[PDB]
């Protein structure tokens, strides 16, 4: 649990928008990632500090379909420190992953949602969706954004469910490549 | 009504 307590404490914060509360992993300085649906624009609330978003990218393939990832850079002096290096450069599954959710309704928690499997295409609340991964966990609504971790490595961003199981958008490290 | 799921 080392990992996953480490990347709580240094890189986790407890995030709200317009659609309510999120889990929020910074990446690396002031760049950080949110589920696309929870739609941050040009403001959100940190750690109930109100937040400009000086950049907002919402992640698709080459064929424009969803990933339900949104690349933000905040405006803000804080830096996060750089976690590119636990992200797996090609999108891979895992045994016994710990979803780590914190916002204020849910914080600091961790939940054993078990083996993480390729799962690929997902029709996420009528929107065609791309490079998913599933788990056999009841997760449940308030827990989107919560980061997936495995064996020291950042698996996957969790996005939906469908009472019985778990969804996340896979993570590329090149997701996250500089310019 | 497979591959469904609702965000969360």
């Amino acid at each position: 649990l080392d990992f996953a307590l480490s990347l709580l404490r240094r890189n986790i914060r407890q995030v709200q928008t317009d659609q309510g509360h999120f889990t929020m992993l910074g990446v690396r300085d002031r760049l950080a990632i949110l589920p696309r649906h929870s739609q941050p624009g040009k403001t959100i609330w940190v750690e109930h500090k109100l937040i400009n978003v000086l950049d907002a990218v919402e992640l698709v393939d080459e064929q424009g379909v969803n990933l339900e990832l949104t690349l933000v850079t905040l405006d803000t002096n804080e830096k996060f420190r750089d976690v590119t290096k636990f992200i797996p450069e090609t999108i891979t599954g895992a045994s016994d992953a710990t979803l780590i959710i914190n916002t204020e309704h849910m914080p600091s928690m961790f939940v054993p949602v078990g083996d993480v499997v390729q799962y690929g295409f997902l029709n996420l609340s009528g929107k065609p969706t791309h490079r998913t991964m599933m788990y056999n966990f009841p997760t449940k609504a308030g827990q989107a954004g919560g980061v997936v971790t495995s064996v020291g490595k950042i698996i996957g961003i969790h996005i939906g469910g469908n009472g019985r199981q778990g969804f996340c958008a896979g993570l590329k490290r090149g997701y996250f490549a500089s310019e | 009504g497979l591959r469904q799921a609702v965000t969360q």
